[PDB]
């Protein structure tokens, strides 16, 4: 019976080893995850949470019949 | 009215849509809101008896208020910056007449009064539209403003909609203030989450336009606008009732149907927030909406009403005119679950 | 003689066909937790002359 | 409440930008493609169903065209989700590098010299 | 895990495509033969469990529960279509649809790695059954009871949605390995207290915890056979399996959170048993009697000791097998004689030998006579109770002289005496009747001569 | 919400109408254009969070 | 005593009974704008005053 | 206004009763007067007087709702010697909740409020105690 | 008419040994009924009691019982054939243990 239908236990066993692995790294990563959200979301100093500004592509540098704009 | 005339109205309403949705400036949002209403009116009343008019008037009424109520915002804010630009106001006051203007607009509690009224008194295709594409452009203009509303008047709103809507469809029998009362509720789940993540609201109103676009194209199939009507359908389309009651299933929000998703990613996302108790009251509440799903499902599906003799000559008829769509509706109302990490495609 | 027949058996073959794809696909998930084969402190050993993987 | 849309040098409406064609393509057996293709296969069944057709075998042409937009549909899909998704872990990554005193590496102690708590259960 | 997963699904298309009068028979081969397929999961390795991948594993604790739900699903297939052969086919084939998506679900959810799966899987449990008890109940009240069955279940559940989002936010993983290595005590909190019932109640309401169990007798009592068989003996352990699989990041606050969810249990299951007593429904009797069982088991989960999960474990698969060869015994009769009323039908041992025997056999295994499984779980529970405290056997005492007076009772009642005069169609039974009670009864005393499969993990 | 048609095509629908800044006929200067000037070049393309600080 | 009435009265039939007059509350509006109307002036009153000052 | 929720909770819990009595009446009077007036604006009481009079009842009951529970958490919290406690909350909400049930003449009314209020009091000193947020900020 | 309805009567049930005196209770057919019978029995008797219980008796032994009572024989006779005490109160080594310096 365990020729024919089972394998030994260090298959499995290795197996839980890469899951576990798998798992906390995912684990680690969504706290740090949150971490760094809050971090942007408080700062605005990262790529995220960007909110749009007026472009400075607009305003007209040109003289405007007055010396004082 | 000419079929030109109803696919000329039909696109301008999409175009103020469409202009709410693509501008910069603010007088260009609320040009398209103008535009929206005003190739709207006509299409409530396309079927002309008093309750349409009625109805029309009620609507105009209410978005015509909203509308003021937006301009006189706007011009506060340009008066204490002169700005055009939507990013975020820079008054609290202006802000606040932007967000009652806009939940006037949805009809989102305290302001709900309209939505089950007007949607009763027309058809079922201006109901459809009015429930499901009249949401999308103060939906995107809350989004665009999102970081400015104030969080305790906009969750106020939305809890308030969502117990309001679960009561309201409580005492319901005819199908279109159900449907009214569905939508009220599901718009204060939508703007629950606004302040905390626009993505969450977009996907929310994807699945519920659906849901929606789905239960309606149902109920036009079999020409119902009560529960005793829809009743019987089983003696002559029992396909159709038996979608009827998995997409009911569905909007109940009852795993692992589609309906269950937005709920759970907005809870789940509130709570990333540090925010416990207010989506349990959101979810306890949406109980009342899963109550009256059952009853209608009750009523339609899973028993069998008495029936008439002059059904049998219906039994030899088929429909003439088919929906396209609803097939495809039906599966996104229900058989989506499994695709849920797409939504990242939505940011 | 046997078409008849087929035609209305087989819906017999559905279920072990199935079966048979599960474990095919039980396999193919086992093929994607590798990392630690041969590699656990308690399990680590040396390959025989011949073999290529302590476990498959 | 707006994360991702204001990233710099994201253009409007591309669904897929340049940058994503250095990720791998999903493969074409991948089982959310099935999934899709599957739910192709259903919403088939459902118009045969309504239209008061043999559900399984009359229209064959359109199934095999609900299940082929829904593959083609859903490959693109795909793609954009794992894109936006390596996104997110870049910028994770990025911004951590960047700012070592948020996310400070502190020593870890064995349990022989971490001192727990003991609870009996009785 | 796929090889048992997948044979379920293709269970659907095999019997949509049957012909109109081999439906049963293709469904029952093929439910067999997956059963005997998810028979080799009992090989289990002791140290820990076995992980096929990241999305399923198998314990000893979830394999015994999934033989008996692979097990039961013919059972329910033998048990259905006496009363359903004046339905139309797509009407059979949809009922033989809602059993197997209803075990596809049972399978997924003892095997999920992650707690958001298995919420998704155990609410998603409740579809299946909703509409087998309200479309194809017997009588009007089944609508009252599918609106209890479903309302008690969620507003129990949705505050362990919200629980579970909140623990994975805060500490970054749900999946049950990490849970039980990164185990951190729960302080003594007004928060942790609230996390600790959210987390509880739903396990509480689904077993059903006394105070919380009014939909059961509607459910149990309003249903279909094949609904009454899946509800008493699989669907009552969700709640257990729950509850061991959610204690571990629970503790030390459950030594002070259980104590009114024991005195609960206990005196309920004193009143339940005397309920019992005076029941004029003989489907009701059984019901409470499953509720003072399942009480049992909540005390025997909520004292957190090794014997206490072995005996909860024996229990639970005891009394799932008990419960619905007593629920077929009940609807034999009340297909001969269309009523629930137990004394209406009387001295049926003069009338039906065999169904006798087999309602004697029940009876006693009902009683947890020596050395049924049924006994040995008790005994366990009754002994870590006594560990934990000397004063509940007591009560232990009680509730077992009770058990025994109204299961007696119910086979008085129902086998002896002289036969009602006027009623005169009661046929022989029919070989299907006997050959389900057999294949019920003959796994119970089979699993006497092998106890450790079903004792569960801290065996 | 808010799908930016104009700047996929360098269109300039409204663009042209939302600042005191820009372009105006005959070159007729707004009553606060330098301190508006100076307050759009210190914010660009720093983000809102950043710019109110 | 207990099962047949007072566990049904405490948990089910509360709930029952508080969400049917909560539905007859909310639902049973006389369909007049007037009504509605001032309840809006009402809202915004409030939202002015008991939101807008609080910032 | 929650200038006056501030004026309730600058107090401290087993002081000064009569100040925080007066806080929680004054709280309860707006709370009743709201409520008047959506009621009068929803369903017209066909006569001035009859309005005057619905406004009356309602503020006077929920003044005196607020004025019950203030008074008697505060002399509990006093008396006990056990502040940030919510057992004097829960005391308080089923004296309110007494004092409701006699104002509508009703021993159903007035246990129901009893146990309701006074699990809802408690609660809310325990998200005091703890710092539970109803409008959470958008942190993340 | 005084009648509220026009409804088919209740029928009454008809008895399957009537048509068929030996009809095993599995369908109106005698053929599919004997068939059913059949597959029934087989199936379950035979292939899933027997040949399931025989496999269940049969299986190896992972849980490793045997294993630990070798184990535990080979510890208890190293341990008594030196007099070093059975058992440690102690589960793991005090020297691997850094306990906190001061306790007061
Ligand atoms: C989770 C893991 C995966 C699970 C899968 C998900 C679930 C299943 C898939 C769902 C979608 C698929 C089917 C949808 C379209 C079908 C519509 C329909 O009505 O069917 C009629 C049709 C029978 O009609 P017919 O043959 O034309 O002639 C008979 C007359 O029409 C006579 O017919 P009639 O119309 O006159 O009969 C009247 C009847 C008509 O009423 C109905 O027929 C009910 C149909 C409801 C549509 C389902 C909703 C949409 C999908 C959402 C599913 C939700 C699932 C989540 C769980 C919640 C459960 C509700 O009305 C009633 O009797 C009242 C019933 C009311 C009771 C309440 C229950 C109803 C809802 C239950 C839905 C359960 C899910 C679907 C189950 C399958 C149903 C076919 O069914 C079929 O024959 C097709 C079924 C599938 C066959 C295709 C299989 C492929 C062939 C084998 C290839 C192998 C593939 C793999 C290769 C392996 C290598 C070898
Ligand atoms: C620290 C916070 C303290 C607590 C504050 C928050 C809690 C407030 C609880 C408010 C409870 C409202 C429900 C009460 C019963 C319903 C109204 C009613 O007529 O009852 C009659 C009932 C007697 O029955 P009846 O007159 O024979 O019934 C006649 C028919 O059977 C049936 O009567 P009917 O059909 O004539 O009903 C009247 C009518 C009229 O309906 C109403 O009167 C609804 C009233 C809602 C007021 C909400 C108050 C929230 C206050 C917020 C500001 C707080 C500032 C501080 O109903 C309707 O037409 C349908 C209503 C639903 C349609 C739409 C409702 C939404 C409108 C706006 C809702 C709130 C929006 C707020 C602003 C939103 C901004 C975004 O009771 C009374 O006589 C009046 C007394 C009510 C109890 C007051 C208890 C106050 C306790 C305060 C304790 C403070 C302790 C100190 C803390 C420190
Ligand atoms: C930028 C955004 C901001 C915008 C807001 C700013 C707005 C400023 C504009 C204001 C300038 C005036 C403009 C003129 C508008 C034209 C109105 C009109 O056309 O009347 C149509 C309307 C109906 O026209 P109709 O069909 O020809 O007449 C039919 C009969 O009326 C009906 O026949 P019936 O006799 O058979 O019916 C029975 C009787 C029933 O009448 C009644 O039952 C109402 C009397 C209740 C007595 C209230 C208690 C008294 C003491 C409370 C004081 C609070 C502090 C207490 C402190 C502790 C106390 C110890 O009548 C009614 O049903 C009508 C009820 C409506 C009463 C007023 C509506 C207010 C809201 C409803 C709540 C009622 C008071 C509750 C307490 C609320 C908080 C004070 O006429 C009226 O109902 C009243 C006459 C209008 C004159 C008063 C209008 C002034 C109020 C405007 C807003 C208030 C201040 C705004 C801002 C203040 C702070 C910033
Ligand atoms: C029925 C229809 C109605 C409803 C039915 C309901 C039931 C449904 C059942 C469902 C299916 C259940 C499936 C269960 C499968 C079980 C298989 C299993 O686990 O087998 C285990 C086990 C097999 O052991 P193993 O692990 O293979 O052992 C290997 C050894 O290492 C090495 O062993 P070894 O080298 O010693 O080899 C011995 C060898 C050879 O031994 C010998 O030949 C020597 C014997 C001594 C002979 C000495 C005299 C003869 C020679 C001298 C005379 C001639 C020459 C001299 C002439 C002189 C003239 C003056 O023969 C044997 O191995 C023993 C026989 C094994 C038979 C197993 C049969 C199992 C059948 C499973 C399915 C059953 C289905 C039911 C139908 C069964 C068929 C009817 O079988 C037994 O346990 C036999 C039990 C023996 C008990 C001994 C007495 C104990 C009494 C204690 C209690 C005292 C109080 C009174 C109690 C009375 C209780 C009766
Ligand atoms: C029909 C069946 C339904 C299901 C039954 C569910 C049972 C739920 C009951 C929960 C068990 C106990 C809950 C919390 C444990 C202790 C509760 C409290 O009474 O203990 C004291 C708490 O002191 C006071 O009593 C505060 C509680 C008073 C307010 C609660 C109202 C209770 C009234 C009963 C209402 C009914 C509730 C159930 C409704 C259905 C302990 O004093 P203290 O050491 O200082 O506080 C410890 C907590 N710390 C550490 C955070 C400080
Ligand atoms: C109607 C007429 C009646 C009269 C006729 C009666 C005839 C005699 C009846 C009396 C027979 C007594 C038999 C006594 C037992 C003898 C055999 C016994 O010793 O074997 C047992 C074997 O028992 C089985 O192992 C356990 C039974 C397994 C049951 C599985 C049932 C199949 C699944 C069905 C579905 C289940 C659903 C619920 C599951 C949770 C114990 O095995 P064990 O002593 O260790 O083995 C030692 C040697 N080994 C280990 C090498 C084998
Ligand atoms: C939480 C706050 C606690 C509020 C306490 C009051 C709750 C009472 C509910 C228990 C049931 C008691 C009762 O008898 O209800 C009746 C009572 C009306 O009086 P009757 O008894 O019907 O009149 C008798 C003659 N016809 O019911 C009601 O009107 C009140 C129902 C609403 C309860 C409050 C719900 C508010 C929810 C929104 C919160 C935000
Ligand atoms: C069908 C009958 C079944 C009924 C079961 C209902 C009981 C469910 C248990 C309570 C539900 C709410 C639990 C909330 C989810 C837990 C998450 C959590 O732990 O967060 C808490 C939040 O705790 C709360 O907010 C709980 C407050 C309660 C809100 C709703 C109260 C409703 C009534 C509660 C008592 C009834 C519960 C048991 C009754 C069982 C059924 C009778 C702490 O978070 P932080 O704010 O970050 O605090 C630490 C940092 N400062």
């Amino acid at each position: 019976i365990a020729r024919t239908f089972y394998d030994g236990p260090e298959k499995n066993y290795e197996k839980t080893m890469a899951i576990l692995q798998i798992e906390a790294e995912k684990a680690e990563l969504r706290l740090k995850e949150l971490e760094v959200r809050r971090l942007m979301r408080a700062r605005g100093d990262g790529p995220w949470y960007q909110y749009p500004t007026i472009d400075k592509a607009l305003i007209d540098h040109s003289p405007k019949t007055t010396p004082d704009n | 009215m000419n079929p030109i005339i109803y696919t000329t109205l039909i696109m301008t309403v999409m175009s103020g849509t469409m202009l709410v949705m693509i501008s910069s400036h603010w007088l260009l949002i609320w040009i398209g809101f103008e535009m929206n209403l005003l190739a709207m009116i006509p299409v409530l009343m396309k079927n002309f008896n008093p309750r349409a008019t009625e109805a029309a008037t009620k609507y105009f009424l209410t978005q015509a208020t909203a509308s003021m109520m937006l301009m006189m915002a706007i011009i506060i804010n340009l008066l204490y910056s002169g700005q055009w630009t939507i990013t975020k106001m820079f008054n609290p006051v202006a802000m606040t007449m932007m967000t009652m203007a806009l939940a006037m607009k949805l009809g989102l509690s305290p302001f709900h009064f309209w939505v089950p009224e007007v949607t009763q008194g027309i058809s079922l295709q201006a109901g459809l539209l009015l429930l499901t594409w009249q949401k999308l452009a103060p939906l995107s203009v809350l989004c665009q403003i999102s970081q400015s509303i104030n969080p305790n008047l906009m969750l106020t709103m939305a809890m308030l909609s969502i117990l309001i809507g679960g009561w309201g469809g409580l005492n319901q029998t005819q199908l279109r203030k159900i449907m009214a009362y569905s939508s009220i509720a599901h718009m204060g789940w939508m703007t629950a989450v606004l302040p905390y993540n626009t993505t969450m609201t977009i996907l929310n109103l994807l699945i519920y336009i659906t849901m929606t676009l789905a239960m309606f194209m149902l109920l036009i199939h079999s020409s119902a606008t009560t529960t005793l009507s829809l009743s019987h359908t089983w003696n002559k389309m029992p396909v159709i009732t038996s979608l009827m009651m998995v997409t009911l299933l569905s909007m109940g929000g009852l795993p692992p149907l589609s309906g269950f998703m937005p709920k759970w990613m907005i809870i789940q996302e509130m709570t990333k927030n540090e925010s416990i108790i207010m989506p349990t009251l959101m979810a306890m509440t949406a109980l009342l909406n899963l109550y009256f799903y059952m009853r209608l499902a009750y009523s339609s599906s899973l028993t069998m009403f008495p029936s008439t003799n002059n059904m049998k000559m219906k039994w030899q008829f088929e429909h003439t005119k088919q929906m396209k769509l609803l097939p495809t509706m039906i599966v996104l109302s229900t058989l989506v679950l499994p695709m849920t990490p797409a939504l990242s495609s939505l940011n | 003689n046997v078409l008849q027949i087929v035609r209305d058996h087989w819906v017999h073959i559905l279920v072990p066909v199935g079966f048979v794809f599960g474990c095919y696909l039980d396999r193919r998930s086992d093929e994607k937790l590798t990392a630690f084969r041969n590699k656990s402190l308690l399990f680590k050993r040396e390959l025989r002359p011949n073999e290529e993987v302590t476990w498959k | 409440m707006t994360m991702m849309s204001g990233r710099p040098g994201r253009v409007p409406l591309q669904f897929l930008p340049n940058e994503a064609r250095s990720l791998p393509p999903p493969k074409l057996t991948d089982p959310r493609l099935v999934y899709m293709g599957f739910l192709g296969y259903c919403s088939g069944l459902i118009d045969n169903a309504i239209r008061r057709r043999p559900v399984v075998s009359a229209g064959l042409h359109r199934q095999l065209l609900y299940v082929t937009s829904f593959v083609f549909f859903g490959y693109y899909l795909l793609k954009r989700q794992d894109y936006m998704y390596a996104l997110r872990d870049h910028d994770m990554f990025a911004y951590v590098k960047s700012h070592p005193e948020d996310f400070p590496e502190k020593d870890k102690k064995t349990y022989g010299e971490i001192l727990e708590e003991f609870h009996p259960v009785r | 895990m796929l090889k048992i997963i997948i044979p379920t699904t293709m269970l659907l298309p095999m019997t949509w495509m049957s012909k109109h009068n081999m439906i049963w028979i293709n469904a029952t081969v093929h439910s067999l033969l997956i059963s005997l397929i998810s028979l080799s999961l009992l090989n289990q390795l002791g140290e820990n469990s076995l992980n096929f991948s990241l999305t399923f594993f198998s314990d000893s604790l979830s394999a015994p529960l999934l033989v008996l739900t692979t097990w039961l699903l013919p059972l329910m297939l033998m048990a259905s279509q006496s009363h359903l052969s004046k339905e139309t086919t797509t009407r059979k084939k949809l009922y033989i649809t809602m059993l197997i998506l209803l075990q596809l679900f049972l399978i997924m959810t003892f095997t999920a790695t992650e707690l958001i799966l298995f919420y998704i899987l155990f609410e998603a449990t409740l579809v299946p059954t909703l509409i087998i008890i309200t479309r194809w109940g017997n009588q009007t009240e089944r609508l009252n009871a599918g609106l209890y069955f479903l309302f008690y279940t969620l507003a129990g559940s949705l505050p362990l949605l919200v629980a579970l989002v909140y623990i994975q936010n805060t500490t970054g993983s749900l999946n049950f390995l990490i849970i039980h290595y990164w185990s951190h005590p729960l302080s003594n909190s007004w928060s942790n207290i609230f996390m600790w019932l959210a987390c509880i109640m739903a396990f509480m309401v689904k077993m059903p915890l006394y105070g919380l169990h009014l939909w059961l007798p509607k459910a149990h009592v309003e249903a279909p056979i094949a609904g009454s068989m899946v509800l008493a003996a699989v669907l009552l352990k969700l709640g257990g399996y729950g509850m061991m699989r959610i204690t571990t990041i629970l503790n030390p606050l459950t030594n002070y959170m259980a104590y009114p969810f024991l005195m609960l249990s206990m005196w309920g299951m004193i009143m339940t048993s005397s309920i019992c007593l005076r029941q004029t429904d003989l489907k009701s009797l059984i019901a409470y009697s499953s509720v003072s069982h399942m009480a049992l088991v909540i005390v025997a989960i909520m004292i957190q000791t090794p014997w206490s999960f072995m005996g909860a474990t024996a229990l639970m698969i005891a009394h799932g097998l008990t419960s619905s060869m007593l629920f077929c015994l009940a609807n034999t009769n009340y297909e001969r004689v269309h009523s629930r009323t137990m004394i209406l039908a009387r001295g049926l041992q003069t009338l039906l030998p065999l169904m006798a025997t087999w309602w004697l056999v029940a009876s006693l295994t009902n009683l947890a006579l020596p050395p049924s499984i049924n006994l040995i779980g008790e005994l366990f529970i009754i002994t870590a109770s006594f560990s934990w405290s000397n004063i509940t056997i007591i009560l232990m005492g009680m509730n077992m002289m009770i058990t025994a007076l109204y299961s007696l009772y119910m086979l008085i009642t129902t086998q002896r005496g002289k036969y009602t005069h006027h009623i005169n169609n009661i046929k022989p039974s029919f070989t299907r009747e006997n050959a389900l009670m057999a294949l019920h009864i003959l796994p119970l005393l089979l699993l006497t001569l092998n106890p450790k499969m079903i004792l569960g993990p801290l065996y | 919400p808010f799908f930016d048609v104009q700047k996929r095509l360098g269109l300039d629908l409204d663009r042209w109408m939302t600042i005191q800044s820009a372009e105006q006929p005959h070159k007729i200067p707004g009553r606060c254009h330098a301190f508006e000037k100076e307050w759009i070049e210190c914010a660009h393309g720093i983000g809102g969070i950043r710019a109110e600080k | 005593l207990l099962d047949l009435i007072w566990l049904e009265t405490i948990l089910p039939k509360t709930t029952s009974f508080i969400q049917m007059k909560m539905s007859i509350m909310v639902s049973n509006q006389k369909g007049l704008i007037k009504l509605y109307f001032l309840s809006f002036l009402i809202t915004i009153m409030i939202s002015m005053t008991l939101f807008n000052y609080h910032e | 206004a929650k200038t006056l929720l501030h004026k309730y909770s600058d107090i401290p819990e087993g002081t000064e009763c009569h100040r925080k009595a007066y806080a929680s009446t004054s709280i309860g009077g707006a709370t009743g007067l709201i409520v008047s007036a959506y009621s009068i604006a929803l369903k017209p009481p066909a006569s001035f007087l009859e309005g005057v009079a619905r406004t009356g009842r309602y503020t006077f009951t929920s003044a005196a709702i607020g004025a019950i529970f203030g008074l008697t958490s505060c002399i509990s919290a006093q008396v006990r010697e056990k502040p940030d406690d919510p057992l004097n909350y829960f005391i308080g909400g089923c004296a309110g909740g007494l004092t409701l049930g006699a104002r509508t003449r009703s021993y159903g009314i007035g246990a129901a409020a009893c146990a309701y209020m006074g699990l809802t009091a408690a609660l809310v000193k325990m998200g005091q105690l703890e710092g539970w947020q109803v409008f959470a900020e958008p942190k993340v | 008419p005084t009648i509220r309805l026009q409804e088919d009567p209740d029928p009454e049930d008809e008895n399957l040994y009537e048509k068929n005196p030996d009809s095993h209770g599995y369908d109106k057919d005698p053929i599919v009924d004997l068939w059913n019978m059949r597959v029934v029995f087989f199936f379950g008797f035979s292939i899933v009691l027997v040949l399931g219980s025989t496999f269940v008796a049969y299986l190896p032994d992972y849980r490793m019982q045997e294993w630990a009572r070798r184990e535990a024989e080979r510890l208890v006779k190293y341990r008594e054939a030196n007099g070093l005490p059975l058992m440690e109160s102690n589960c793991f080594d005090p020297n691997k243990i850094q306990l906190p310096e001061d306790e007061d």
